[PDB]
DNA sequence: CATGGGTGCGCCAGACAGGG
DNA sequence: CCCTGTCTGGCGTCCTCTCACCCCATG
């Protein structure tokens, strides 16, 4: 969901270092907010601590 | 996580958090246009019990 | 004189609760003890006898009244009943997206693919309710049309 | 749905660059109107060349700017970012009006 | 398709009334 | 206030191996 129980910006990206869909599909800019959708850019276990 | 079929077998805490957020959104709506005392007393009481 | 009261129903079956309530009134013919029924809460113009109280709680899919106590339940402590109707009607008629992107004013985008970007409104269209602002994409300000609510005033 | 009006000075460049601006769209949006050329603005400056007398030796100059339109069909969010954010070819103006 | 709301256990123990 | 009865809570062995089945309902 955009801003629901399982958000993107509030917690983190489901996929490791993938922002959301069309943004950052390599290892260069880890952190930029995907222009298409608000989301963090981190690993896969980052949501477990947040 | 889903099961073999594909329907998501959801945890119990998601039911609890989703209830609290549904009631909290209703109570905030009962603060903007809002409604009389008996209504917001039942609304806050349902949030307390949630 | 008939005063108002609040009834709680199973939320979702509310029209059927209202119909069954009118039908229980015209069954047990206490027609002089009920005025209207307004629509998860059902508003009832009523008087308070224990017979009519048992009548409304014997209507199916009704939990009970909502008041200070269950002996003598409570009429209407109007705190924002009028405010509910007023704001609902106002929003339903139209919203209030104040033209954020004004001709010659920097703005902020938080919607679509241009989300999280700022720009300036070179042209504005109050009649079409659209602001002409360009967002520096790869440096190139990409003149795009965004709604007042789609962008924020900077 | 979205007018894509792009300007550049070189014709072999603006027309090369319009091939990939629909190849980055028909790959995802899969519907574009078509490459529409537009009549070019030729601005002339004919002016003297000597630092004094002989106002009969002039050199005719002309700067040609071209315009192209493709006017993409589908406003799906995927296609929007694949054009708005993905602008290529430095020295080529591109301006969009949704 | 969204969302919305039984009646077979037994001991210990301490807190809350309830006399006393 | 000093003892007596009630009312609710807290708790009760460890590893394994299959099986079956997980929210209607509907204008």
């Amino acid at each position: 969901e955009r801003d629901g129980l399982f958000c993107a910006r509030i917690f983190g990206p489901v996929k490791d270092y993938e922002c959301l869909c069309g943004k950052y599909k390599r290892l260069k800019h880890r952190g930029v907010i995907c222009e298409k959708c608000g989301v963090e850019v981190t690993q896969t276990k980052v949501r477990r601590e947040r | 996580v889903p099961l073999d079929g594909g329907r998501f077998a959801t945890s119990d805490l998601n039911d609890l958090y989703r209830r609290v957020i549904n009631r909290n959104n209703r109570l905030k709506r009962l603060l903007d246009l809002a409604a009389p005392d008996i209504i917001v007393r039942n609304e806050k009481r349902m949030l307390q019990e949630a | 004189k008939k005063r108002w009261y609040v009834v709680q129903a199973f939320s979702g079956f509310e029209g059927r609760v209202a119909t069954s309530l009118r039908e229980h009134i015209k069954l047990h013919n206490m027609e002089d003890l009920f005025g209207e029924v307004m629509v998860g809460y059902v508003l009832v113009q009523m008087v308070m006898n224990d017979a009519s109280w048992h009548l409304v709680r014997s209507v199916p899919r009704v939990m009970g009244f909502i008041g200070g106590t269950s002996d003598r339940p409570a009429p209407i402590s109007d705190k924002e009943v009028d405010a509910i109707m007023n704001r609902l009607q106002q929003v339903g008629d139209k919203p209030r997206p104040k033209t954020l992107f004004e001709p010659g004013e920097m703005v902020r985008v938080n919607d679509g693919p241009f989300a999280d970007f700022n720009g300036v409104v070179e042209e504005v269209d109050y009649e079409k309710s659209r602001l002409k602002v360009s967002v520096s994409i790869f440096g190139r300000a990409t003149p795009v049309e965004l709604d007042f609510s789609q962008v924020e005033k900077a | 749905r979205i007018r894509i009006r792009l300007k550049a000075f070189d014709h072999r460049l603006i027309d090369q660059a319009t091939a990939e601006i629909v190849e980055t769209a028909k790959r995802t949006g899969a519907q574009v109107r078509g490459p529409i050329p537009l009549p070019t603005r030729k601005e002339r400056f004919t002016v003297l060349i000597s630092p004094h007398v002989n106002k009969d030796a002039r050199d005719q100059y002309e700067i040609r700017t071209h315009l192209r339109l493709v006017d993409i069909v589908e406003p799906t969010e995927k296609t929007v970012d694949a054009l708005m954010r993905l602008d290529l070819a430095a020295g080529v103006d591109v301006q969009i009006s949704l």
